[PDB]
């Protein structure tokens, strides 16, 4: 009917179909904490919010005051909470609350809120036909909107919409291949559709991966999805991508190349490599290069990795 | 001379730190090195060629502020209606921080209010008459706790408090954040640290939520809000933190999780990123680097011979750097990063985590490391809930003497 910003607003307090009950003021006690001096139009909505809430009705004027108050604050779950037993109660169109959420979300995309409305609203209907549009339009705003992230993965998970993600994960990281949340979305397809047992599918990703980081050598995502697909199996199990690698320290480096390096030898060492000896020095060399001059910042690990690596080898 | 103190961010070889773009540019790599080119000009600010004067914290600006919060808060402060007890959990834990005594009228005034946000079925609301929700409970408890008398924890209902906490677990282990709402780790936290702190846990209570944090655990090392989803600090304080609280740390790859969260450290800012690839930010001088003390003890538990018996694994001095630096609001408060604007949480958490990087403390051994004036010294901090350690002693031994609700 009417925004809080719009020039016709008027205050609860003053709207005659509202007349028939009383305003509930919030009891902050006498010597209030913390206490928010609110605008006399934040006031008036929550003291009529109070009082439905307070009288359990189930009305549609009370449908409409809850608008109001999540203009106010999105941020208010009992709000949302009450506005969802509104929905039931009233048996209201539930794709016009859709489209509701989708306005809101646009306006406040980080708020578990508004998420959450949008999730039961999905399962309430059975509906994931406007997710991934709504979704995708969320992230070309903001490509590492973490709730939009979750909701994504959610809606394609529990309806089982794997088969354009892949397509959309490459074309995202065509545009920031540094979108750590793309990496992420990366492993989420694979590892729930093909899974990465399929040896056809390992050699895709490490290959397209390596690629990615000779692109862009300084690009922390790359290496620790590289990681990421090999840690389990064993970094020590992979002969071919310590000489790849090798090679490639020269020119390439960086102490994202090296620390993977310590990562192989501290892998090759847990599996009764040949030549224990030479590994150990050159893992413990690597550790004293990476604790003093190319990631010093992180000097207390290294060392932490030096020590470690001599206690059990 | 004891008026200079080199500065590990102000040393000649720290540019070489800066980003490497590789010349491809890219929406991440932009927004990384504006923030690193607004940092230099900071760090190069506080030096005066081999001139470099001792950082100093703000207490007394930072005390008035909060001391001001505290009481009132201008409908600025309207988004956080629903968040309360959090606005007086975030002030009174940096009151405590900075050792600033709270007066015993304002200490029974918070009491009082948190009353008012206690539900009847349990747990705390983000306001008076508002539903109970687990972040807001979390935060009450820990205020209680705070002020530590017995009217405080007293005004915990504990009975209803677990009966809330039933009615919010699922069967795969999880909880939800409230009636009706959404689920992440977050919620496995907040239940875990009301529950120990108020002596309330039932051997069925958590049953399947360590194997289901576990399952949040991602191919990053660190954990995500649910299973499937990207590593973030935050979610990973909470859940590591869970796991220490139900003795259940190896359901981790505590491995993973160490080399990643050492990896959230900026090489030049000296501050912590959320996940990888996103930007520094004060308040995860605490969710990230307060990992470090949680690992350690988990180690520590297992006799990793290894491990240092003076130093976390994070750089400490350069943690304090960032945010003595670049976290503190002139006109008190602490902040993000530079250009963004003072709040209680960002003081909160940048205080919290001020006093990690200054503090070691393992076994016997304990080593401050307290950069600047030594008036920087902050109250230490328990790494597990994030109030003073002294306050979760006294806490835990006055609910271990009430009996778990209903047995
Ligand atoms: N739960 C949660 C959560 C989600 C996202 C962030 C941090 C978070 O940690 C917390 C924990 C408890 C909170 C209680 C009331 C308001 C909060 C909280 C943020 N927000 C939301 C806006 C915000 N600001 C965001 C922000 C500031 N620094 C990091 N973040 C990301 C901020 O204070
Ligand atoms: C007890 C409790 C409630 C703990 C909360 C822990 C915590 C800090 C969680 C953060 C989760 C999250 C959705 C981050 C993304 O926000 P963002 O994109 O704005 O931040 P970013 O860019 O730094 O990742
Ligand atoms: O950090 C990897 C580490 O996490 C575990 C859970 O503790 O598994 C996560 O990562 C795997 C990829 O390495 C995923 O297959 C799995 O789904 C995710 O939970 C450990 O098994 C692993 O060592
Ligand atoms: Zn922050």
């Amino acid at each position: 009917f009417v925004s809080l910003d719009s020039p016709s607003y008027v205050l609860y307090r003053d709207r005659a179909e509202w007349a028939d009950i009383d305003p509930v003021p919030q009891n902050d006690g006498p010597n209030p904490v913390v206490q928010i001096i609110y605008s006399d139009k934040f006031r008036d909505v929550y003291d009529y919010f109070r009082a439905v809430l307070q009288r359990d009705e189930r009305s549609e004027r009370a449908f409409k005051l809850t608008r109001d108050a999540i203009e106010l604050n999105a941020a208010n779950y009992t709000v949302w909470h009450f506005r969802r037993v509104l929905l039931k109660s009233l048996q209201k169109d539930l794709h016009e609350e859709m489209n509701y959420i989708t306005a809101i979300i646009e306006e406040q995309p980080k708020n578990y809120q508004v998420w959450h409305h949008r999730r039961v609203l999905v399962e309430w209907l059975r509906d994931p036909s406007q997710e991934l549009e709504f979704i995708a339009d969320i992230l070309n705003q903001d490509a590492k909107n973490y709730h939009a992230w979750q909701h994504r993965q959610w809606v394609i998970q529990e309806f089982k919409l794997w088969d354009n993600e892949l397509q959309y994960v490459d074309q995202l990281l065509k545009e920031d291949v540094r979108n750590n949340s793309v990496w992420n979305q990366r492993y989420f397809v694979i590892s729930n559709t093909t899974g990465y047992n399929d040896r056809a599918v390992l050699e895709r990703e490490v290959q397209y991966t390596l690629e990615m980081i000779k692109l862009v050598p300084h690009n922390e995502s790359a290496w620790n999805y590289l990681k990421g697909i090999l840690q389990d199996r064993g970094l020590s199990k992979y002969p071919n991508l310590l000489n790849q690698l090798l090679d490639l320290q020269p020119s390439h480096s960086s102490p994202y190349l090296i620390a993977f390096l310590v990562d192989i030898y501290e892998d090759m060492l847990e599996n009764q490599c040949d030549n224990k000896e030479d590994i150990l020095n050159k893992a413990l060399e690597l550790c004293e290069i990476l604790a003093k001059e190319k990631d010093t910042i992180r000097k207390e690990y290294w060392r932490y990795i030096g020590r470690s690596l001599q206690s059990k080898h | 001379p004891v008026w200079s103190e080199p500065l590990y961010s102000l040393r000649p070889e720290h540019a070489r730190e800066r980003l490497q773009d590789d010349s491809v540019e890219t929406v991440t790599s932009i927004e990384q090195a504006k923030v690193e080119e607004k940092i230099q000009e900071v760090f190069s600010s506080y030096k005066f060629n081999h001139l470099v004067p001792r950082l100093v914290l703000q207490r007394e600006k930072h005390f008035h502020y909060l001391k001001r919060g505290l009481r009132q808060l201008t409908d600025a402060y309207e988004c956080l209606d629903a968040s309360r007890p959090w606005l007086c959990y975030w002030i009174l834990h940096s009151l405590e921080l900075l050792d600033e005594p709270i007066p015993q009228i304002v200490a029974t005034d918070v009491c009082q209010f948190l009353e008012l946000c206690q539900s009847p079925e349990g747990g705390f609301g983000g306001g008076p008459g508002q539903y109970p929700h687990l972040a807001p409970t979390y935060a009450a408890v820990n205020a209680l706790c705070i002020i530590g008398t017995e009217e405080a924890y007293d005004i915990i209902n504990r009975e209803k408090l677990l009966q809330y906490l039933y009615s919010l677990k699922q069967p795969d282990g999880s909880f939800l954040m409230h009636v009706g709402g959404e689920v992440d780790v977050r919620s496995a936290y907040c239940a875990a640290s009301v529950a120990s702190l108020t002596n309330i846990i039932t051997p069925d209570l958590f049953e399947g939520t360590a194997e289901w944090i576990a399952r949040c655990q991602n191919w990053e090392g660190g954990i995500g809000g649910v299973p499937g989803m990207e590593a973030h600090g935050g979610y990973t304080f909470c859940g590591l933190a869970a796991l220490v609280i139900l003795k259940r740390e190896r359901s981790l790859n505590l491995k993973s999780l160490l080399q990643w969260v050492t990896s959230r450290q900026m090489r030049f800012e000296g501050g912590f990123q959320g996940r990888c690839n996103k930007l520094v930010d004060g308040c995860y001088s605490f969710w990230q680097a307060g990992l470090l003390p949680l690992l350690h003890r988990a180690l520590h538990a297992q006799g990793d011979p290894a491990l240092s018996m003076s130093h976390w694994m994070f750089h400490q001095q350069a943690l304090q750097e960032y945010i003595l630096m670049c976290c503190q609001c002139p006109a008190g408060g602490l902040l993000d990063k530079p250009g963004k604007s003072r709040d209680f949480y960002h003081t909160c958490y940048c205080l919290s985590g001020l006093s990690i990087a200054q503090h070691f403390g393992s076994g016997a051994m304990l080593h401050d490391v307290v950069l600047g004036v030594p008036e920087n010294a902050l109250q230490p901090t328990h790494p597990v809930y994030n109030i003073g350690p002294d306050k979760v002693i006294q806490a835990t031994t006055y609910f271990l003497q009430k009996p778990v609700p209903g047995f």
